């Protein structure tokens, strides 16, 4: 598995990979890693995907319950907190969970990482998955906060090309969101077979 | 631990060893494995002597309890059933062997042979302990319907003395009962009384 | 001690315009033995869903009769019948439900979409699914899945036309797959068994396989 | 890895700490912050496992605020301490026990300022100066070799910038940047981070 | 897997299966398993496979070698003794179960080895995962002083029984005779199941798969 | 396991007048890439071909071993070396190291210089030959070669559609495995003409 | 863990009835203690059991058993219990106890005649169920399957005669090749006229095979 | 496995049981476990039947050798010190449990024990095997001085067929062996020739 | 862990390492040296285990030093990698196995340049590019991305410099200095050390 | 145990402690941790004393039999390979073993630092023992390779004390030596309860 995200002056965005395994055996080649919570927040899947779709399925829940009671969209923070406290209770059992909340609320753009440990931190930049530390580099050079959209697309695919070109246990189809003030949108699904001719 | 009983027309006898170990160290060499549970019904201990004593007490006080209303003498089935339960819920007793024989007035003398577990079974004669597997042939080659009382006496001696002069964790005196319908007779062999073969 | 088996039993599904297909083998088996020859892994749900299990035995028996259980509870508590997407969903929280004991089971669903189109549904014992157009999960999975994506998704297949599914020809690349994954694979073998499902209802049909 | 350092005047106190997280192989972020604001001139600096922290920080922090929003008044530090080797003691022989290592600098009106230290085992010791970490071996010393009860305030900073080249010196683990705070009568003040390029 | 030997009257009947199974997926689909001792002795073999060839080579060499300096028909008694011989130096790291039998001067001979070092006379035996059935299908309808044309029937229903039956052995049946004017050596003696027919096909056309690039080498 | 800290996959099988070998393109250690051009088929004379899957090391030392062994054959006695005399002369050559092995499983493919029909043969980690006249695998991914092969494999086949068929087995084979893949190659053995071609596969 | 156990168990299902057969030994492990105890078991007068295993669990589900068709046969509202709701309720109970790690040890094969048709079941500890013309248990499923298998393939029909006949030719090879066996045993019988357990019987033997 | 030797005036006598076993399944119902070491000298196996097999042929070479330039008939005493030497250096290694007994024109009949340690001890009668546990007080309660040949023949068939019923590893044929000066006789029970009791029944 | 990056070119070869060297809370030198001189025209770059390092590249350089007194010539690259991996190999499986991991970054008038790649295991690779440690984890994909064959010298110095500075980002070892050398036609050169202050 | 050393100008200094401990009880307090190899080399313990003093024993064999035969005196360098190359034939045994090798020779000062890993490496500045990263700490804020040597006997003084304060199985008496171009001499053996009283304490 390999997801990163990262934010920047118009907003957010995230990138995924597409492959499960089983041991050395390719299951199946055509996942959907970037969960789709809200109209206004976004997921991430790696570890275990029975756990990161059950917890982010309450988490949607609850995140409905609050905008109905209190008659308003609920916060990044608060959501990442909830999300943290939950899985919390579930400490040494062995529950593997990596995932990233996006949003963007009244003071601005947001994106925090969680995991099952219960390390919950905010950032600008962040990548994980088995293939994390090939794409660390790519992103890294070639970041900047001034940036255009029609770059920062090309840049999160580079670094998940390069990524699945030397991981095993990642590949297939990349899949590619962008969040705004208003929601968020599906870009485009692209395949490696296809992107390996468009360069060398 | 050599314990014995074999079945009369009459009545039934019970016969044991007289010894307690501890490893290598006899911690007790006159000890009494026969255990009275009503006036004519009798258990033989085999195995941890804590987890025996504390089944015998609480079965005592459960028969004792239930044949005062009934106003009724108990049979021999009923304390079978007794132990064969609480032996089987608590399958970490490790008690084991009880043998348990008596006289009812529907049928005669009544030997039943709850082993490890919780299963019971009834038979003409029984044996247990460690040291029993030395005379299982010796019986085999021995028992005879038509038996009388000082017949089933002699046979128990000799079979308890064959099987004490080959085990290590069994020897000492023989203890021996006879239970009918008239009462109970108790005695005990000891020194020159013991039956001896030659080497 | 052990709680689990190995009983073998791999199964196959497939997904077509108007037309589901989940074809299963016929045998039960444990360690070097063979217990029976006619025990199918495929049962029918309501007149347009499907279901097939494979793995441990005594978890698929009970897995089922609680399915069949709940979506009696549905109809009385909704006065409607229920869908293939609502089964699915239900099914992925049924497993999870046990996330510390599992089941051993890997189910596959079969059936019509909610219009007319044919929809499969490929699980695992913990919960996750995930909408696919043919899988063939099992022990023989390895063997098939390989196959079906060339003859069916022509992969690696230039100059190839898209000619789209039929009947009949799915039906024929069943027999003959099950019938080249029974001399390689020794838990697979003397039946075979397809259910269909259609616009009309449920049809089932029966093939023979060696007998080791 | 990790890093907590406080240091003890007689009319102050200086708490410094590392500001970086990471996941075995790379450092996430480099903005961190391992301190908490109890109260007005109250400051605790955790740190140790991964999701016991925030926790018990946040616990803590809660109960003080609730006492003062209560009573009318705010906690005393050799209260505030007591209370939280309590509460670790307690928690530590239950179901869920918890990781960490804390500093409590602090400073009060009428006894003064304070610093204190625990070991994740609920010891509660209270020195003019102490450390936490591996990196404390190599800066403890140096505090044992210059430190007097009269230390002024840069002096303080100065002593402090140089077990910090020590440790950027010595040490393998990277550790670039820190988090210095200081706190006296008139309250907290924050300084400009000490940083190595 | 499967494999059967018979005493009858004038000679000896033997019998194998013909599968081979790397794990759980079957590799091969005739394999032999009756190997040549001596034109007289045969030796059908299970076990790890190698260590049962290795074996069988390494004493028909020698019993070549024995006959040649002597000059005459060797025996079986010689070749039970080496084997065990053999066997017992390596303390039972060498898997060579093996049903050895064959004629010579004297009356038909059957014995059997085990890896260890210890062998029988006996005069019907089986071997391998399927012996079972096959010794009782024997135990049922065996008798003393049987002819050729019965001892066959015998085997084949024996190892048939071990086939359909166990999931470590089916295919075509083996089957061997010796008797002082015979050496009969059938393969195959029967063919009990079969692949299917197919009903279709998957248009193997030519073309249709991508190339990057191609050499050519002529030779002469 | 340890063979499968590399990986690779092999593969051979027969035709008319002609054989095929086919063989994957890939080293790297348990997770990760380090090459693309790996070997693992060796010639070992005019119409004969050996090819070796398991650790990088001991497929080496074979190769190295074997080609010792056999220019000497060659030298004293002048005539080239038949397949039958190779599997054997492999077979003692891994048999000797029962006890501390070479973690390898070749597979023998060619012709016979005196009446050019086929020869195929699959050794194992020690031996138990198995001579077929269908086809051989190799490797790690070895259950998706013997589902693809079977159904394929027309009891006659020529040159073309041989190619043809090993090749969309072998491609549709290592895009199920994740250890191998990365390039695949094929050799076609003839009478008078050898033929080498490499593939256009998914490197992922 | 299991102290006294008993070795396998036969069934066969003939035109009309069926049959079973059991030896009589309660073997610690390599010590034939008990000789004269019956491991056959009357429920109803269609149904019937034999066990293979632990004898105390198989006790208890006799006395579970009996005391439930005693507690349904009070009412007299016309109805009755059949094998196939014995056979799912010894499935459920296994697999319930199996859950929780306390399991029984226990093979178990059932048999009946209800309205036309006969049934003959199977039951594992850990639930695992089914039903088959002809089975056994325990080290028998390599000796005696065999055979019957053989039998039933040429004539899948076969007569009350013909069948007592193999069943006295199959527990005759036990006796043979099985250590943990004796030469005692029962068989019984179901029919329309009722259940009927016939007494110890005898394998005649040949040891002609000793004088070479 | 169930071995069994007794001694009288002037010979000895052998018995042992027909069956072999390799967990719950019986390999063999009628293999021998009589080896004749000499024309007049046998052994009784026990345990693993490798090594057994392997001693006595060893033991038979040696004796053989060493008695072909004595020109004498041997003794028993050597072949049982023999069997002693072989079984004591490699104790840690083997299982056997050995019997020996035989004639020789010095002493008359002679019977050896060599457990699995590499002891040897002589004794009026000796027995072997796991099923002898069952029956070591039923050889105690009837031996006597003065036995005849027919008495220790018809005992040891007893006492074999009792440790044939309980125990589970043993049973089959029974063979028997009567060695004196004149020469050996052998003999084989089943079926009805062999001993029966009475089960109890309630 | 250590460092060892590799790059090779058309008419060249680059080498860089790392200069440190700690006992497992502290580094005891910061001028280390893990580069091993066999000849005029070859280098050895060695990481891993404390003391099989020494002894198996000092046995190296020994042997090749004498092959050259012996016979008149050198060896070219390919013959000591061959036979690197051959010694390794056979001591694999004997009672003195060596922990080690390789480069030998080499130059040939025949054949060119070459730079190959050994593992523990002596498996002998050959690649145009490669790198050792955990560090290479966050530096290989970088190359992928910029590398190309036709490129030029102080290229590879920029590219090198580019994938170092990623390693005082994510890396949690200091690792402050480098050290850095290349190969040509005319023999081995030093070039200055890439240091990052502090 | 702890020990020092480091070289600059005026030559090398070396330093260590007088404790020996067997778990929490202390054997011995008046310990000679300064190995006098010989009238030229010096040596250190730290780890097991009866590896650390047979094994330096050996060397100062071996390096007079050199010097018999070649009648030149043995350097540094070779002296640590020599003793590096005999106890590598013990990996993976259960040696113990941290030593300095100290001297003067044709290339001036020399110091060394070897252990039973196989690892040898210079420097100019080394300390090991339990207490090893409490005296880096202040020899680092101090060392200079234009001191005098007054003060630099002072700064190891100091920073022996100041490990030893910490650490509970270093203590005792500081013993330092100095080592010059025409052999070496010893300076003092100095006691810390003194040293307590002499200093800010």
């Amino acid at each position: 598995t390999t997801t990163l995200a990262f934010k920047f002056r118009h907003g957010v965005i995230v990138a995924a990979d597409s492959r499960a395994t089983a041991g050395a055996y390719i299951a199946s080649q055509t996942v959907k890693k970037v969960i789709e919570i809200n109209p206004y927040l976004l997921g991430t899947m790696a570890g275990g995907a029975a756990d990161c779709s059950f917890w982010e399925r309450l988490l949607a829940r609850q995140c409905r319950i609050y905008e109905l009671r209190n008659k308003e969209r609920i916060s990044v923070a608060a959501a990442s907190k909830l999300l943290a406290n939950m899985v919390y209770q579930y400490k040494g059992m062995g529950l593997s969970m990596g995932t990233m909340i996006c949003g963007w609320d009244k003071r601005g753009p947001g994106l925090y990482y969680v995991d099952s440990e219960g390390n919950r931190i905010s950032g600008a930049t962040f990548s994980v998955g088995s293939g994390s530390v090939y794409a660390y580099g790519v992103m890294d050079r070639g970041y900047s906060y001034d940036l255009e959209v029609e770059q920062a697309y090309d840049l999160a695919r580079r670094a998940i090309y390069q990524a699945t070109y030397r991981d095993a246990y990642s590949g297939g189809a990349v899949n590619l969101y962008h969040v705004r003030e208003d929601g968020w949108i599906r870009v485009s699904s692209d395949n490696v077979a296809d992107l390996h001719e468009k360069y060398s | 631990t050599t314990i014995m009983a074999v079945q009369f027309d009459g009545g039934v006898v019970l016969g044991a060893d007289s010894r307690t170990t501890t490893g290598s160290y006899i911690a007790n060499r006159v000890t009494d494995k026969l255990t009275p549970i009503h006036d004519r019904i009798f258990c033989c201990r085999s195995g941890s002597a804590a987890d025996t004593q504390a089944v015998a007490d609480a079965v005592t006080y459960q028969l004792g309890f239930h044949s005062i209303e009934l106003n009724e003498p108990p049979l021999v089935h009923t304390a079978a059933s007794l132990f064969k339960e609480m032996c089987y819920r608590y399958r970490e007793d490790l008690m084991a062997g009880i043998i348990i024989a008596g006289w009812d007035p529907q049928e005669g003398g009544q030997v039943y042979s709850v082993p490890m577990g919780g299963m019971m079974v009834r038979q003409s004669f029984a044996i247990g302990g460690s040291g029993s597997s030395y005379i299982y042939g010796y019986v085999d080659a021995t028992y005879r319907e038509g038996m009388t009382k000082e017949e089933c006496l002699q046979f128990t001696a000799n079979a308890l003395a064959l099987a004490m002069e080959r085990d290590g964790s069994s020897g000492g005196v023989i203890r021996l009962a006879a239970i009918a319908e008239s009462g109970v007779e108790r005695q005990v062999l000891l020194g020159d009384q013991i039956p001896k073969f030659a080497v | 001690f052990s709680p689990y088996v190995f009983n073998g039993g791999t199964i196959l599904a497939i997904a077509g315009e108007d037309f589901a297909i989940v074809a299963s083998d016929t045998r039960l088996s444990e360690g070097f033995s063979i217990h029976t020859r006619d025990s199918p892994k495929c049962y029918k749900l309501t007149d347009k869903t499907v279901i097939g299990c494979s793995g441990f035995h005594g978890d698929c028996l009970t897995l089922t009769k609680i399915i069949e259980a709940r979506l009696k509870m549905y109809k009385h508590s909704n006065n409607k019948a229920m869908t293939t997407g609502a089964i699915a969903a239900m099914l992925s929280t049924i497993l999870y439900s046990r996330r510390f004991f599992p089941y051993y089971v890997y189910n596959i669903i079969g059936g019509l979409d909610e219009e007319g189109k044919g929809a499969v549904y490929s699980f695992d014992p913990v919960g996750s699914y995930q909408r696919d157009s043919f899988k063939a999960g099992g022990s023989a999975s390895a063997m098939l899945q390989p196959l079906l994506d060339n003859q069916v998704g022509f992969k690696n297949m230039q100059n190839v036309e898209h000619v789209p599914l039929s009947l009949d020809r799915a039906m024929r690349l069943v027999k003959d797959v099950f019938i080249s994954a029974a001399e390689r694979d020794v838990y697979t073998g003397d039946a075979l068994r397809i259910c269909i499902v259609t616009k009309e209802g449920i049809r089932e049909e029966t093939v023979s396989l060696r007998k080791d | 890895m990790e890093y907590l350092i406080g240091i003890q005047g007689p009319d102050y106190v200086l708490v410094a700490s590392d500001r970086v997280a990471a996941s075995n192989i790379v450092q996430m972020k480099d903005d961190h912050d391992k301190m908490f604001k109890m109260s007005e001139k109250i400051l605790l600096l955790c740190v140790g496992e991964a999701g016991d922290t925030v926790q018990f920080a946040e616990y803590i922090q809660k109960n003080v605020q609730l006492y003062k929003m209560r009573n009318g008044y705010e906690l005393s530090p050799t209260a505030a301490a007591n209370f939280t080797r309590r509460n670790l003691a307690d928690c530590l022989r239950s179901r869920t026990p918890y990781h960490v290592n804390l500093l409590l600098a602090g400073y009060d009106e009428h006894e003064g300022p304070a610093l204190y230290y625990m070991d994740y085992l609920a010891a509660l010791a209270k020195a003019p100066f102490a450390a936490h970490g591996y990196g404390a071996f190599l800066t403890l010393s140096i505090l044992d070799r210059y430190y007097t009860p009269t230390i002024s305030r840069e002096r303080a900073v100065e002593l402090l910038r140089k077990c910090l080249e020590e440790l950027q010196k010595r040490f393998i683990l990277n550790l670039p940047t820190f988090s210095v705070r200081i706190i006296d009568k008139n309250g907290i003040h924050d300084l400009d981070n000490i940083s190595f390029p | 897997t499967t494999i059967a030997g018979v005493v009858y009257k004038d000679g000896i009947v033997l019998g194998a299966d013909t599968r081979a199974t790397e794990g759980m997926v079957v590799a091969d689909k005739n394999c032999s398993k009756i190997h040549f001792i001596s034109p007289n002795i045969y030796c059908c073999g299970a076990g790890t496979a190698a260590d049962t060839d290795m074996t069988t080579q390494l004493i028909s060499s020698n019993l070549e070698l024995h006959s040649l300096s002597t000059g005459r028909l060797p025996r079986v008694v010689t070749a039970n003794r080496m084997l065990k011989q053999m066997l017992f130096r390596y303390r039972g790291y060498i898997g060579a179960a093996l049903v050895l039998g064959g004629v010579d001067v004297t009356g038909p001979h059957l014995y059997s080895i085990y890896p260890h070092g210890s062998t029988d006379k006996l005069p019907y035996v089986t071997m391998g995962s399927g012996s079972l059935a096959a010794m009782a299908v024997f135990e049922d309808k065996f008798r003393p002083d049987m002819e050729e044309e019965e001892a066959k029937n015998l085997v084949s229903e024996a190892i048939a029984a071990g086939i359909f039956n166990d999931l470590g052995s089916g295919s075509n049946i083996d089957l061997c005779v010796i008797s002082k004017n015979k050496l009969d050596f059938l393969r195959p003696y029967t063919v009990p199941n079969k692949k299917g027919t197919r009903l279709g096909r998957y248009r193997c056309e030519k073309g249709t798969t991508a190339v990057l690039t191609e050499k050519i080498t002529p030779l002469e | 396991s340890i063979m499968s800290y590399n990986g690779g996959a092999v593969m051979a099988m027969k035709g008319k007048n002609c054989v095929a070998i086919a063989a994957d393109r890939r080293f790297g250690i348990q997770a990760q890439l380090v090459t693309t051009d790996f070997q693992k088929i060796f010639p070992m004379g005019d119409r004969l071909y050996i090819g070796l899957a398991g650790l990088a090391t001991d497929v080496q030392t074979v190769a190295q071993r074997l080609k010792f062994r056999l220019n000497l054959y060659e030298l004293k006695e002048g005539r080239q070396i038949k397949p039958y005399t190779l599997m054997s002369m492999v077979a003692n050559l891994l048999y000797e190291k029962r006890f501390g092995p070479y973690y390898t499983e070749p597979v023998i493919a060619g012709l016979d210089p005196k009446t050019f029909k086929p020869f195929i043969c699959s050794l194992d980690l020690i031996g138990c030959p198995m001579v077929t006249d269908d086809f051989v695998v190799s490797g790690t991914c070895a259950e998706q070669m013997y589902g693809m092969c079977e159904s394929l494999w027309e009891p006659n086949m020529d040159p073309d559609h041989l190619f043809e068929t090993i090749s969309q087995a072998m491609l549709n084979a290592v895009d199920r495995d994740a250890v191998s893949g990365m390039g695949v190659i094929v050799h076609i053995i003839e009478k008078d003409k050898i033929t080498t071609r490499t593939l256009k596969a998914r490197m992922d | 863990n299991p102290m006294v156990t008993g070795t396998s168990v036969l069934g066969v299902k003939f035109e009309g009835g069926v049959v079973i057969a059991a030896d009589m030994l309660g073997s610690y492990g390599s010590l034939a203690r008990f000789r004269n105890i019956s491991r056959i078991m009357r429920v109803n007068n269609s149904t019937m059991l034999g066990a293979s295993g632990d004898y105390a669990d198989f006790q208890y589900l006799k006395q579970v058993l009996g005391q439930m068709v005693i507690d349904e046969e009070l009412l007299g509202d016309g109805h009755s219990y059949s094998p196939r709701a014995i056979h799912s309720w010894l499935t459920r109970a296994m697999y319930s106890r199996r859950s929780k790690m306390n399991p029984l040890w226990n093979t178990m094969v059932i048999g009946g005649y209800a309205d036309g048709e006969s049934f003959l079941g199977y039951v594992d500890m850990l639930g695992v169920a089914y039903e088959a013309p002809s089975l056994a248990t325990g080290y028998g499923a390599y000796l005696a399957q065999p055979l019957l298998r053989e039998v039933l393939e040429k004539q899948p029909v076969l007569s009350q005669t013909e069948a007592r006949d193999l069943v006295e030719r199959c527990m005759r090879v036990l006796y043979y090749r099985d250590a943990r066996s004796y030469n005692r045993f029962q068989t019984a019988t179901v029919t329309e006229k009722g259940v009927e357990i016939e007494g110890p019987l005898s394998t005649e033997t040949n040891w002609d095979i000793a004088h070479m």
